RNA sequence: CUCCGAACGGUAAGAGCCUAGCAUGUAGA
RNA sequence: UUUCUCUUCAGAUCGCAUAAAUCUUUCGCCUUUUACUAAAGAUUUCCGUGGAGAGGAA
């Protein structure tokens, strides 16, 4: 499900947290970032210039990243819902709130 | 359809109660004691 | 994507 | 090339002797 | 005092000939088929689009994996596609059949590329937690997986020649072992950094490599950093060198630091262009590769598109 | 106008007493 | 001359007919599943079969 692609989102911001430009290992930083990264995709859900501020250039960047392929997930999620809603194929109770939401 | 299966949990849950209910004061647990 | 989305749905 | 010849051939026969094995 | 710094090599320069946007998000894996005649370009929409060669051109597309598929080969002995990915499913299309049924199995977590042997017949799977299944042809099964990884596997690679391993884990260890023996009898517990960048350069052996910090020559025999590049801080995301020993290495931050084929340091430290789409700083090279007559490296870029960087007239290349 | 189907979704859980078709073939002094 | 062993290559309606399973699509169903219905494509399993060494009885 979505819970799968959300892991591997996380876990690829982690590899680019200890890869993409961790500015040395010096006692480098934390999940605090993915907290800003994630803050900053909520900031965006609501269609507001609201973006990742306190941060490098390249770390902005992989947010950024991140952000686009997580709502390209989540709008692939929703076109997929859409289509099972004029025939709907049975669709659950729990299903139905959140793809209302996501349209 | 779920409600069947949350009230056989619930249905569980009370049997597993009863069960240690009557277990804890049984007649082997307290009665058997009571003569001790 | 969004266009054809609103406009069917 | 005939090393490379002679590692194919030791890597088919282990590969045969795997699926002769699990197989 | 450079390395050939006195010894320009007199190669041409590129030439940006047509960009074919045709996919629909990063481009995961690009690469051209043998016979010159399509083009296998993924891309995270869930849809490998494999295009014309040359021309570029819409062939067909085709789908099956439920997310982004970061690993596409084809094979010469299997006439059929080879796909890897987080998905765990294996495109088997054939230039005839056009379907899949390679049904990749072995690995119990996500995958982020693979590699089939050219000569041999078995394969290489990059898994996520802890496997490396090495896939063997008409077999659907890591029968004998060199596994060696703690982590994500950056890469995969094996053939008829003797290096004997080419792998390594996300967590810091590689196993530079006898694809022949199985077991971790070299353990290449060494680049700690995203090592995602080992493009074959000039001779099969002591031939050149790469790395995200400070890239540097290898050798296919036991290994060496003979030729002494420059410090190649962009992080190369993949190399795929050109038919006549000159080497070229993609960037995942954009800077795609073109070096010569012996002389190591970028030559042109080219870069990526700002798509019309694309942000400011979004960008990055995910794949870059000659064609069959190395007449035009096709370069696909963040912004969903595959650049074809011709060749230009031009001896005016001449630096110390 | 002759084409005919089966299982699960099913039997509350309980403390005192009682009865039994089955199974090893050996190491060692 | 006749048979039994076996590694081996089959695109011959390999078998003047005819079984199933797995996967991917399309219908009928559908209370959940397994058993399902009738059409297409592919991969295997079983009853087998054909043509070529070597080794064993009359």
């Amino acid at each position: 499900v979505e819970s799968h692609f959300d892991l591997e989102l996380r876990a690829a911001v982690m590899h680019d947290i200890l890869d993409m430009m961790p500015e040395g290992i010096k006692q480098n930083k934390a999940r605090t970032i993915l907290q800003h990264l994630s803050e900053a995709w909520r900031c965006w859900k609501a269609n507001i210039p609201w973006k990742v501020p306190g941060l490098p250039t390249p770390i902005e960047n992989m947010i950024l990243r991140y952000v686009k392929a997580k709502a390209d997930w989540w709008t692939n999620t929703a076109h997929y819902n859409r289509e099972r809603i004029r025939r709907g194929a049975t669709v659950d109770k729990t299903v139905c709130k959140k793809n209302l939401g996501r349209l | 359809e779920a409600r069947k299966r949350e009230l056989k949990k619930n249905k569980k849950q009370r049997m597993m109660v009863r069960a240690a209910v009557l277990k804890m004061k049984d007649p082997k647990q307290i009665i058997r004691d009571m003569e001790k | 994507e969004f266009h054809k989305k609103f406009m069917e749905k | 090339e005939e090393a490379i010849k002679e590692i194919t051939e030791k890597t088919r026969v282990a590969l045969e002797k795997s699926v002769s094995q699990k197989v | 005092k450079a390395p050939t710094m006195p010894k320009p090599q007199w190669h041409p320069p590129w030439k940006l000939y047509r960009v074919i946007s045709g996919h629909l998000g990063w481009v995961r894996c690009i690469a051209v088929e043998p016979g010159n005649q399509w083009f296998v370009t993924g891309s995270a929409d869930r849809t490998i689009k494999i295009w014309d060669l040359a021309s570029g051109k819409l062939k067909l597309s085709l789908t099956g994996h439920i997310s982004t598929v970061r690993g596409v080969i084809v094979s010469t002995r299997s006439p059929y596609l080879f796909s890897c990915g987080e998905d765990k499913q294996v495109k088997c299309w054939d230039l005839e059949y056009n379907k899949v049924i390679r049904h990749y199995h072995g690995h119990l977590s996500a995958v982020y590329g693979l590699d089939l042997h050219p000569t041999i017949d078995v394969l290489v799977t990059c898994s996520r937690d802890s496997t490396a299944r090495i896939w063997d042809v008409r077999t659907k099964a890591s029968v004998h997986t060199l596994s060696g990884h703690t982590n994500a596997v950056a890469t995969v690679r094996c053939q008829a020649a003797e290096p004997q391993i080419i792998t390594g884990s996300h967590d810091t260890t590689i196993r530079l072992w006898d694809l022949v023996a199985g077991k971790t009898r070299v353990t290449l517990t060494n680049h700690k950094k995203s090592v995602r960048a080992v493009v074959l350069h000039p001779r099969h052996y002591t031939f050149a490599s790469g790395s995200p910090d400070n890239i540097k020559q290898w050798k296919f025999p036991d290994g060496s950093f003979i030729q002494n590049l420059s410090g190649h801080n962009a992080i190369i995301n993949t190399l795929t060198v050109n038919s006549d020993g000159v080497l070229v290495s993609g960037a995942d931050n954009g800077t795609m630091h073109l070096w010569d084929w012996r002389t190591g340091y970028n030559f042109q430290r080219v870069h990526a262009a700002v798509q019309p789409g694309s942000l400011d700083s979004e960008s990055g090279i995910f794949a870059c590769a000659f064609d069959q007559s190395e007449s035009r490296l096709l370069t696909a870029e963040a912004d969903k598109t595959i650049k074809v960087y011709r060749e230009d007239d031009t001896a005016t290349e001449e630096t110390h």
